[PDB]
């Protein structure tokens, strides 16, 4: 808010700021702007298509343990349990909702965008790449794989004779991959030190409320108390433009960290149209090694893309003609 | 006001421990939300005074002109006088000018936390629709192929220079 | 003849530059509104001041007017330097996109159109540009019958471009993405392997002249 932030209930203070003027409203158009832009880039980073889908009950997947991914029918937020132990790898609510830190509800649900991630994932694990071009086309997995394989430039019958040993070792990753998300936590530190570094931007925010701008106290009614509107004006005029100078450095700090989420939220949502919906020859853009196959997992205000590849393990150099 | 400094906003009951002494509880950001009644050995719990944010939903003037206002972050659960129509409790705040049906729709104008309203002859308002939902059967050996090919085109805008300009 | 009577039909096209020209329109707006504006000043007008007033103790409000013209040019220039470099990142997007959609096809899928691409057409506007991407969409479809591995004189094959399907009157080998039954022949297909360690194995002929 403009005024109470930068004034109390005293009038006096707001008329003085309406003989500056709609400054205040350059942050607020501001504030505005990079809400809604942050809205757009959350709706073009998830939904692709409004043609939602829902996986098929059986899983004859040639003995591909999915449970991992696929939403827990037990949890009443019916996502992922890589999602549920995610938000609880995840760590300063009302007592910021009541003193003008006025915090937007977000208009998209986690519910909503957990129901997406796991459309599109039901998308790609029954119709492949068809539906991310046009209508769904639904497609054998065993036939998925071999359209993969052949997009590498491999021929299918190694598949077709050690797919049983395919799957072990995909299954044998999901498992230690499930063990890696737990083992460190340097994976969650790219979203926590995001959500903590706007906690700190608003408690120094908080702080500076509470900043001596050269007058016997950060409040103003004991200052108009003890002294005249005569005399209490002068240091009233340097406090709120202190307060005006502070408030629009920080929406500055504000914007370019919302200029830089919205490159990583465009970088992100490209990831997302390439790997995720085809399978891209650009090599270590959708991960290290010959990519195969990558899937998208929701978290607060962010999205871990995880990366199925292809890499060698043993050789052996022979002669060449 | 109390000994000194003053508040303003409503005061509940404490259900904490305090020690000897002790008078103000202050959080680390420094505000006097708890205090020690400087009567008897009574404690209390300080909320302030809960703020609005007020915004108008509406169609074009050439559309109508039956209106709806949200002001959110309100617990109706009130501070409301002059009562419209209806009124509802989204979690972004309480609405009125509206009523909410009992199925999903299009979110052509977002309310926020999957509430989107809309005008039908009167304004509504409901939860946000997916889109249209189906699934694909698949089997050991379930396939599709197209059969008409069809050519589409598509429009897309960008930026390229602002006004150049020197003061 | 959709897309001219697609583009006169809604301003939604062309608002995503008309949202930036008004945007620094209002922005000149405030910037030559603000001239009329209270530093402290008894007057808004510099020389007006100079006239009432003495000069020895007019530069009180002279400096704190001058201060506030500053922070206001200085709040210009900055949104002037973030608006500039988001559109110079756009533009430089824009530029390789006319460097692959135009210039070629690329196998960005919905990155040069939505849907499999197959041209793009620049045209310009003012400070702006609009591309048209002439894209495949498949129309409708139907569902059949799948089976990888054909075991003729217990032999594996496997068809290369394309897979076998069962419409049940006859059985073929079409493309991967599109129809065209097609009876099986030696070079649409590969040979390799033993017949005991594959799914979906199937039974059936060849032909070789």
């Amino acid at each position: 808010d403009c005024t109470m932030y930068i004034c109390g209930d005293s009038t006096e203070c707001s008329n003085l700021l309406l003989q500056y003027g709609s400054f205040c409203t350059q942050l607020k158009r501001a504030l505005t702007g990079i809400a809604v832009e942050q809205d757009k880039n959350t709706q073009e980073v998830f939904a692709q298509v409004k043609q939602i889908y829902k996986t098929p009950p059986i899983k004859y997947f040639g003995g591909f343990n999915f449970s991992q991914i696929l939403p827990d029918p037990s949890k009443p937020s019916k996502r992922s349990p890589i999602e549920d132990l995610l938000f609880n790898k995840v760590t300063l609510i009302c007592a910021q909702k009541f003193n003008g830190l006025t915090v937007l509800p977000p208009l998209l649900t986690d519910e909503m965008i957990a129901q997406y991630t796991s459309a599109l994932l039901a998308g790609t694990i029954t119709s492949g790449w068809t539906f991310g071009a046009g209508p769904a086309l639904q497609i054998p997995f065993p036939m998925q794989m071999a359209y993969r394989f052949n997009g590498i430039g491999v021929t299918q019958n190694v598949l077709y004779e050690n797919q049983k040993l395919i799957a072990n070792q995909f299954n044998s990753a999901i498992g230690k991959i499930q063990d890696s998300l737990s083992s460190t936590p340097s994976a969650l530190g790219k979203l926590q030190d995001v959500v903590n570094h706007n906690a700190q931007a608003l408690n120094t925010l908080v702080k500076q409320l509470s900043s001596k701008f050269g007058a016997i106290s950060s409040v103003l009614n004991d200052i108009l108390s003890r002294l005249d509107p005569p005399e209490a004006e002068v240091q009233i005029d340097r406090l709120i433009t202190g307060r005006l100078q502070s408030l629009q450095t920080y929406v500055t700090q504000q914007l370019i960290r919302a200029a830089e989420i919205r490159a990583s939220a465009n970088l992100a949502a490209t990831k997302m149209s390439e790997c995720v919906l085809g399978q891209s020859k650009r090599v270590d853009f959708c991960g290290k090694g010959y990519h195969l196959m990558s899937f998208p997992q929701s978290a607060p205000h962010g999205v871990v893309f995880l990366h199925v590849t292809y890499v060698p393990a043993q050789e052996k150099n022979f002669t060449t003609a | 006001n109390f000994n000194g400094l003053t508040g303003t906003g409503v005061l509940t009951e404490s259900n904490k421990k305090f020690l000897p002494f002790q008078q103000f509880g202050r959080d680390i950001a420094d505000t006097t939300d708890a205090v020690r009644d400087p009567q008897t050995l009574e404690i209390l719990d300080i909320t302030p005074c809960s703020f609005g944010g007020v915004s108008v939903i509406t169609p074009g003037t050439n559309t109508s002109n039956q209106v709806a206002v949200l002001y959110q972050g309100v617990n109706c659960t009130w501070r409301v006088y002059s009562t419209g129509s209806n009124v509802f409790q989204t979690r972004a705040g309480c609405l009125i000018g509206a009523e909410y049906v009992n199925n999903s729709y299009e979110c052509d104008i977002p309310i926020g936390a999957g509430i989107c309203a809309s005008y039908q002859q009167s304004i509504i308002a409901y939860t946000m629709s997916l889109g249209a939902e189906n699934s694909v059967a698949y089997s050991n050996n379930s396939i599709a192929i197209p059969t008409n090919f069809t050519i589409s085109v598509t429009t897309e805008i960008l930026p390229v220079s602002m006004t150049k300009t020197s003061v | 003849g959709k897309i001219q009577d697609s583009l006169s039909s809604t301003p939604s096209a062309l608002g995503k530059l008309q949202d930036v020209v008004n945007h620094n329109a209002q922005a000149l707006n405030t910037l030559v509104k603000q001239l009329s504006s209270k530093f402290g000043a008894i007057s808004s007008v510099l020389n007006d001041i100079l006239s009432r007033l003495d000069p020895p103790e007019a530069e009180v409000q002279i400096d704190r007017l001058i201060t506030g013209r500053l922070q206001s040019l200085q709040t210009y220039v900055t949104q002037q330097l973030i608006r500039a470099a988001e559109i110079r990142a756009s533009a430089n997007l824009a530029a390789t996109k006319m460097s692959e959609c135009v210039l070629g096809q690329s196998k960005r899928v919905d990155f040069c159109g939505k849907g499999y691409h197959l041209m793009s057409f620049p045209q310009s506007a003012p400070h702006g540009v609009v591309f048209l991407h002439v894209t495949y969409v498949p129309a409708q479809e139907k569902n059949f019958t799948t089976a990888p591995a054909i075991c003729h004189d217990g032999k594996a094959h496997f068809p290369r471009e394309g897979v076998f399907v069962s419409n049940g009157t006859h059985w073929f080998v079409t493309q991967r993405n599109f129809y065209e039954p097609q009876i099986i022949t030696t070079d649409n297909t590969f040979v390799s392997g033993n017949c005991d360690v594959v799914i979906g194995i199937v039974n059936n002929t060849v032909y070789d002249p």
